[PDB]
């Protein structure tokens, strides 16, 4: 249930 | 960004036996956690409120994130707090 | 107290997020709770793995299991590696 929002974190954290 | 390390390392002594002891790496590595936690369900509700063509992140599209992503529990307890802060 | 938690500290953070304009008054408290239910959870699921291991010392590597174990802390995944 988690995953789709931590794939779209990683993109946000690595900016 | 991070919430200060004495209130964070503060609530992690409550939480363990009195006897117990808490590295400084184990505090600096939950004070990253509860920003990621705090980043995580506000990515998930502006996204929605993206979606919604709404502006304003309110306190029902954080709990509503909160629910969606596996911390329904919080719900309740998070309510209750709001509304006696209210009172 | 869940009081003493900065809301503009909170509320910052929330700010980091491109598609944040505007915030509510109240997300920024709801925060400050979910904050400590949060930590405190995290320490005594950590704590398993310090008692499990002999130790009276809780240490990064016990946070670090603590995530891999509970569904829940899947969002830690590249914060505790």
């Amino acid at each position: 249930k988690q995953l789709h929002r931590i794939l779209k974190r990683r993109q946000a954290r690595a900016k | 960004i991070y919430l200060p390390i004495a209130n964070v390392a503060r609530i992690m002594k409550n939480a363990i036996p009195q006897t117990g002891k808490i590295a400084k790496d184990a505090k600096e590595c939950v004070q990253e956690c509860v920003s990621e936690f705090i980043s995580f369900i506000t990515s998930e509700a502006s996204e929605r409120c993206h979606q919604e063509k709404r502006k304003t992140i309110n306190g029902e599209d954080i709990l509503f994130a909160m629910s969606t992503l596996g911390f329904d529990s919080y719900v309740e307890p998070l309510k209750l707090y709001l509304q006696k802060f209210r009172e | 107290r869940v009081q003493e938690l900065p809301l503009a500290r909170i509320k910052k953070i929330m700010k980091l997020d491109e598609d944040v304009k505007m915030i509510s008054a109240e997300a920024p408290v709801l925060f400050a709770k979910a904050a400590q239910i949060f930590i405190t959870e995290l320490t005594l699921r950590a704590w398993i793995h310090t008692e499990d291991n002999k130790r009276r010392t809780l240490q990064r590597n016990d946070i670090a299991m603590a995530i891999t174990k509970f569904d829940q802390f899947d969002f830690l995944i590249d914060i505790v590696p």
